[PDB]
């Protein structure tokens, strides 16, 4: 508001040629995950079975060898992540106050009059938008009946976006694996405006938009954890419907990630 | 979006965008910039009336600003019958301070229009139509201001007449409502439209601020002339005051372009503001003269001073025996001098238009600081509000 | 201007051809 | 819901042979014959009741002969409730489909009503997912059915029309999920057929036939019985995808894509289209 | 070594289809940046007097109006992330202790029996691969005569890549904008294996993997932060020259970003 | 036959017709009801049908279609090539010493190369008349318009260099009623003159100061291979012109400009629209 | 480096104006006339020392006289050492280059030599960039050329051939950068003219043609002096883009990436080539 920029003077840069392949790529990537489509559509191109000798494992540079440099541990000062939580239990509310503390100290600075964010961004143009969804009815709300909100990480600041229902909004974002999710307080869902991605650095604003994206629910992650908060970024759900539910425009912006929020009992 | 870009030595614009948005119950705002040729056209609504909108308000003013020729030279009752030529010799005979004999012997520039009644082809003064300061250069000292209104561009002759018709009742409705104060009707601020980029407009412009919906229709007139205002006393909004207009058959219609239209002026005006472009950015002086009405002052002003002949306020968007009759029985009742200047060019296998009604029994143009008409078949000095007489209507 | 002669036109866009 | 897997049950002398997508088996059970005959005679979906009393009928156990039925692959057992809950094909070609209600009840699809586009008081119950299908292109047609059907609760709709010697499948046009429109997938196909070595289709010649009112036809060459022998064949397994009885599962990011298919070459192309920037299909 | 996968495994699952197409558009996002061309080349669409309006802004979803729920900034406990490093100084001798430092905090559990690193991962396939590059004879070294290096986050190790002198690597590294850089001690490059990210989840495992690959980068600047190094993340590089130098196959793998580390005078 | 856009505006038992060069008081009821039944139907027509319908509203077929040939409601054109024959007239005529030999296998018939410093030229009947050059002045097109408009079924088009683009004028055709030159560069210079606010360091300010110190725009620093470049375009264009009706070819192939960005050898086709202003539509 | 510009100095009577691509200026002395009638008859580079004399003998001040030749658009200082020091173009077709090495001089582009491929005992500096230009196609004559030279410091090469209805220019393969080479461009060619509906080259049948002795010739319709003419405007653009007078910056995302023209149509496509799966390229 202070901060503000219209997407008026990005577009005067828009190469139309270059958001035309980038959309027709990004679009291949989307996904049609929905309760109703479980048992004629599949995820995975590697069978349930097959799977675990993929998961957690080291590619080498020189495989079958074995000479390397060790490392101490001792060096390590961090705590280990939390595991990413699954099946949610929103028994106990869960306080706005809460939901605060996770947007201020993973996307802005504790200086409100400070416009430098905890992570970096190509151009400092911030491509990626965050926006809010509270899904249980146990989660405290700022606007009674708003249930999708944006985030404004320099003015600190929720802007109403809808007013759907919270069924709704779990319904769209948690595709067709929402009886292992269970049931989480909230979720924050990251979006790329595609001609801010674009209109400085072409192409490779898609790859710098995108890895932005991480650095951020990245920031979450850890916040998460200091707060006592579980979490899990999620990828099953159908990008259009997710896009329609919170009133935006797909011309302009999609998701490219969910990320959900909540207590496991 | 489209972002069509020319080289400088095209026939076309610089450029053409439709403008990125989060939100798909927001309007779609696209625009033309062509360096300062014209200032930029543009056009809001529904996604592709957005597009054509702002492609036609483009070739619409490129062709009353930088396009215009002149069919060559005559006095006013050489280019047209007798009883016209005097209607416009009593209409300049008030804007500048030549006698009536210097008006009448004076070899005016052209151009073809024909009588909106009976389709009588004459001519009417070029000096009314060309907005540029070369086309009728020898002319000015007749009428030094001139404007867009009743301007229109189609692709069908009936579109760009009836696109001319409309602005031309909505712009005369508005100086009628500026000079008396007098609308017919207050629409509830609080009406549903059932369109949901109107709806989200209204929704924004409440909560920012608060609006007034007015029927300033010409008496007596079908159709509606539909004038929405906004203002806030929000210390952080940069916007303070906005409007909008528009005219149609049906309210509803009438209404929803009127919201469109104060949202496309508040969101430019909002992007200057944020821009922070300078003064020198400003090449337009109604621009100019909207943007220094940008104080709640401009609001208040109109409000407290509006009188509405009907006692309650309009709770939905139903049609009256009025709106249901003949729009051009009731122009002609009032005057027979109502001409349509006419232009037209081929594009591959159709034809586009260009039109403007005019009528010097109406006001010529809406700019009641400058040198108008002032009184004509509508008004009379001395019938309205005093201070209005000499000030320009807070309108873009 | 300078003492070499006088400026009739500019093409603008050629004339004019991390985070700033 | 059983629903009833392609196979066939062959007998020559005292030799019995089952043969499935799945397996092969010599039968050497004359009740788990009689079983297999029976279901080879009906179409499509069975009641498991029906199931267990033509199993009751031969002798046989109920489980061990489903377990059977279920493994070498001549049935399977589905759990979940569909998102459309019925589909019907509007046509200017209706004739064409006069047996595919009734033969595509095999393939597991509830196709309710075959409608000729020249009737008036077209009416579509909810979560009707609507298939029109053209021989004869008019924008008009389609602008008639959206503004007919698109507020309808749980609505979708297909589109099926011919352009240049290709036959074209829409992808699933949903208001609720957010999907790209028929004019969103014309839109893309006419812009790839400009000789133009460019993706982006704009330019003030694009810009000056959008003033005129959207309306067109689309060039086509003549379709043959067996170019409609092949419509009819990928109309059918498009609508089995999305409603009937699933035999091979489609991944996730292609689900509700476009069809496209070459009728020279017979080459499918599926394909996921972006919304076309002009469109008013998410305004709505 | 002992969490070893072999890409054998991994292709037998790929789409070919996938991998053309995903390798297409991906290349469309390289850049050819070099000392050599820059007076005929160039980076920005956007003019360099009109880049302030667009940097370190906030797009609205309702343009133009104020109207907003604000959040105390009292709930963030964060620090001010430090500036982005430029012209680095190499007057200091830098530690091998201090390069491992960071690793094991950045990309690797403090427990080293553990396989759960500190950033989740797409089907747990952690497709982004971190190579080290050392740029600086002030650089300390584990294996005199290699600067690239590969890290092993499960096992904790390096596994030498390439004997290219240190020369070399900052030209291929710092593209053409060397002279601002200055001179950093060492470098991270964050790499995708394209069949890694593709052969599960297809299209949009290359969406996947690229946020993986902020979530990375994002730890090593809070690291970064915490034990008084000083980084700059960086697109300014020839990917292709950056690839060759460091003995990668542009077949298999690529590079995403590089990250620059050290002081600043 | 071809049906041009026009438009009938009524009120009373009063009809106005517009078409693109005329505006005609309608009093005739016969000649109404020809044309609301022309405005209907769209473009392409044949003589027995206008036939048939002049025949039925009581007009004189002769005389009929006179009027509506008059003042642009049709024309009278042909279902095979328009131009039999191409002629290439220009300041660098040299550049096209091999083009009539060579351009033939490419189906491409050049009858004459000729310099525009030539007295007397002549040109036949149903021939394009292609203006190249290097050297432009907006008179060199006003004379061969001048002298060649009247000949039948000629049409014209022009090329010539404008700081870094090579432009491809549309064909102008007085018997198709096709913008001509004038309707582009003039209305162009229109725009600069009567700028809002004159960017006094406009292009127009060179075309004007060359008028008056009569001097021509030079190409800029053309070598061999911008010529080689602008040659190979001119034979493509007029390989698209070739064979070409109003049955084969629609109207966009000649309401068409082509400019070529000489540095980047990139293409920009854009339309050709009438100038309401312009000369040619008399 | 003084970089001559495109620009003409006309006069008539006593008017004398200066035209460049960025500006056109009433020039109202006859020294800077002169000086600029001088630069007009000089080919592409010249010494600031010329300059500054040429600017002496006129009487003119240097840096006022400098200021208003490179604002103007007459001239421009460049400071960058260039990539390849030098281009050589070998070809099958020389004599169509018998007048480039002079001309393009002014183009700022240095070309020492046009080779006839005929030729033994070839020789080529480092870093020095060939330019291998075939009429009548043939996969040994690039293999031949790689193998003399792949191994010169600093070299890089560009291959421009024919192919259909397409002329083509291969992006630059630079083994020091890691560039794709000729066969990584072509293969990309051929796999998009299969009427296959994908992108996807592999399949048996190419399998058993890699068995064979790598080899091959291009079909594309004949030349004339007119096609020949175009395809030696776009070598010397594309030569000077990257050695020569840059008039127009490149994004550094396309640079070095492949042009393709149709020389029906005339339309230029700029698009960045992978590396071919079964290249050798990158293990050299
Ligand atoms: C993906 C990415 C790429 C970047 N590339 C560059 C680069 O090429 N050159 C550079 O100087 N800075 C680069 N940066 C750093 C940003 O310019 C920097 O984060 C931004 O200007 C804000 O400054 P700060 O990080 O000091 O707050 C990059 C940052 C990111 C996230
Ligand atoms: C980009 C991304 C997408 C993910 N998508 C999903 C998902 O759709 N479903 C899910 O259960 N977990 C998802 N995860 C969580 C991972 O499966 C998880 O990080 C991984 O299995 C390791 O487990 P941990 O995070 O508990 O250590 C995702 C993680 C990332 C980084
Ligand atoms: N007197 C007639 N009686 C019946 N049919 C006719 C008559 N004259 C013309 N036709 C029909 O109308 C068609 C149109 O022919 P028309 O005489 O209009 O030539 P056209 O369409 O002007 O073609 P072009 O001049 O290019 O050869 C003919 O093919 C013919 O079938
Ligand atoms: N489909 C169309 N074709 C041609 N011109 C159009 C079309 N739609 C609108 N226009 C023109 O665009 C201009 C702007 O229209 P609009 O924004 O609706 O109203 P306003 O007159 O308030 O600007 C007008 O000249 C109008 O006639
Ligand atoms: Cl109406
Ligand atoms: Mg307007
Ligand atoms: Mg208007
Ligand atoms: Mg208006
Ligand atoms: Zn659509
Ligand atoms: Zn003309
Ligand atoms: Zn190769």
């Amino acid at each position: 508001s202070k901060h503000e920029l219209s997407l008026v003077e990005v577009t005067h840069y828009t190469d139309p040629e270059v958001l035309a392949i980038v959309k027709d790529f990004h679009v291949r990537g989307n996904f049609a995950s929905l309760p109703e489509f479980a048992e004629r559509t599949f995820v995975s191109a590697v069978p349930l079975a097959h799977l675990e000798k993929f998961e957690n494992k080291e590619v080498l540079f020189r495989p079958g060898f074995s000479s390397v440099i060790n490392i101490s541990s001792s060096h390590n000062f961090s705590r280990e992540r939390l595991p990413s939580g699954i099946n949610f239990c929103d028994k106990n509310k869960l306080s706005i106050r809460t939901i605060e503390k996770l947007l201020v100290n993973a996307f802005s600075s504790p200086d409100p009059g400070s416009v430098r964010r905890p992570y970096p961004s190509g151009g400092a143009l911030y491509p990626i938008e965050v926006f809010l969804c509270r899904l249980s009815e146990n989660t405290e709300n700022w606007q009674a009946g708003t249930n999708v909100y944006h985030y404004l990480p320099l003015s600190q600041a929720l802007e109403p976006v809808a007013t759907c229902n919270t069924q709704s909004l779990y319904r769209s974002l948690s595709g067709g694996d929402s009886e292992r999710l269970g049931k989480p307080h909230f979720a924050l869902v990251y979006c790329i405006i595609f001609e801010k991605a674009l209109f400085k650095y072409r192409y490779r604003g898609y790859r710098m938009a995108l890895m932005e994206t991480g650095s951020m629910y990245q920031n979450a992650v850890l916040v998460a954890d200091q707060i006592g908060l579980k979490n899990r970024v999620w990828a099953g759900y159908t990008d259009s419907y997710v896009a329609k539910t919170m009133n935006l425009d797909q011309r302009t912006v999609a998701p490219l990630i969910v990320q959900f929020f909540g207590d496991v009992n | 979006m489209i972002n069509v870009y020319s080289n400088l030595m095209s026939a076309w614009p610089a450029t053409m965008a439709m403008s990125p948005k989060l939100n798909r119950n927001m309007p779609t705002f696209s625009q033309i910039w062509d360096y300062e040729r014209i200032t930029p056209a543009s056009a809001a609504g529904e996604t592709l009336k957005s597009i054509q909108g702002a492609i036609g308000e483009y070739f619409e003013r490129r062709h009353f600003f930088n396009e215009i020729v002149t069919g060559g030279q005559k006095t006013l009752y050489e280019m047209m019958p007798p009883s016209a030529a005097k209607a416009f010799t009593e209409a300049f005979f008030q804007i500048s301070s030549l006698t009536r004999d210097e008006i009448i012997t004076h070899k005016f520039k052209t151009v073809r229009a024909f009588n909106l009644f009976s389709l009588e082809q004459q001519e009417i003064p070029a000096v009314i139509i060309a907005l540029d300061n070369i086309t009728a250069a020898d002319d000015l000292k007749f009428y030094p201001d001139r404007d867009t209104c009743g301007c229109s561009f189609h692709g069908s002759l009936n579109d760009a007449i009836e696109g001319s018709l409309c602005e031309f009742m909505e712009r005369q409705s508005l100086l009628l409502y500026w000079l008396q104060g007098k609308a017919n009707t207050e629409i509830s601020s609080e009406i549903v439209t059932g369109i949901n980029h109107i709806d989200e407009i209204l929704l924004a412009l409440r909560s920012e601020g608060d609006i007034r919906i007015f029927d300033i229709t010409l008496p007596g007139a079908p159709g509606h002339a539909v004038l929405t205002l906004y203002g806030t006393k929000n210390k952080i909004s940069r916007i303070k005051y906005s409007t909008g207009l528009s005219y149609a058959n049906s309210l509803k219609k009438a209404l929803c372009k009127s919201v469109v239209e104060l949202w496309q002026s508040y969101i430019c005006l909002h992007n200057f503001l944020i821009g922070g472009y300078t003064d020198d950015d400003i090449i337009d002086s109604y621009q100019r003269h909207f943007m220094s009405c940008n104080k709640y002052e401009s609001f208040t002003d109109l409000c407290e001073n509006t009188v509405l002949l009907s006692d309650d306020v309009k709770l939905t968007l139903e049609e009256n025996i009025t709106s249901d009759t003949n729009l051009l029985n009731y122009l002609q009742q009032i005057s027979d001098n109502i001409f349509v200047y006419y232009a037209r060019e081929r594009v591959s296998n159709s034809l586009v238009w260009y039109t403007k009604i005019v009528s010097p029994d109406f006001f010529l143009h809406m700019n009641n600081s400058g040198a108008i008409n002032i009184n004509n078949k509508i008004y009379h000095t001395g019938d309205g509000i005093k201070v209005r007489e000499s000030k320009m209507v807070p309108f873009p | 201007a300078s003492e070499f002669g006088v400026v009739l036109s500019v093409d603008a866009l050629k004339l004019s051809r991390g985070s700033h | 819901m059983i629903n009833i897997l392609p196979f066939e049950i062959i007998s020559r002398n005292t030799k019995t042979l089952l043969i499935t997508y799945i397996s092969s088996v010599d039968i050497t059970h004359e009740g788990m014959k009689k079983v297999l005959e029976s279901l080879r005679s009906k179409q499509g979906i069975i009641s498991e009741y029906l199931l267990d009393k033509l199993l009751d009928e031969s002798l046989i156990d109920k489980d061990k002969g489903k377990e059977f039925l279920i493994t070498t692959g001549v049935i399977n057992k589905t759990k979940t409730s569909p998102l459309w809950v019925n589909s019907v094909i509007i046509s200017d070609v209706p004739h064409l489909f006069s047996n595919a209600r009734e033969q595509w009840k095999c393939d597991g699809v509830f196709v309710s009503h075959i409608i000729d586009i020249k009737d008036n008081n077209i009416n579509v119950s909810d979560s009707t997912l609507i298939w029109l299908h053209l021989e004869n292109y008019h924008s008009d047609i389609v602008k008639r059915i959206y503004s007919k059907f698109e507020s309808n609760p749980g609505v979708a709709f297909i589109q099926s029309y011919y352009l240049k010697e290709s036959f074209r499948i829409d992808g699933v046009y949903s208001p609720d999920l957010g999907t790209p429109c028929h004019f969103c997938h014309i839109e893309r196909w006419l812009s790839r057929e400009e000789k133009s070595f460019r993706r982006n289709e704009m330019s003030w010649a694009n810009l000056l036939q959008l003033l005129k009112k959207y309306q067109m036809t689309l060039p086509a060459l003549a379709l043959g019985e067996s170019e409609r022998g092949f419509s009819y064949h990928l109309i059918k397994r498009r609508l089995q995808e999305l409603t009937g009885t699933s035999l091979v599962k489609s991944h996730v990011d292609n689900f509700m894509s476009s069809v496209s298919a070459d009728l020279i070459t017979c080459i499918l192309c599926k394909e996921p289209v972006i919304h076309w920037q002009a469109c008013s299909c998410l305004e709505r």
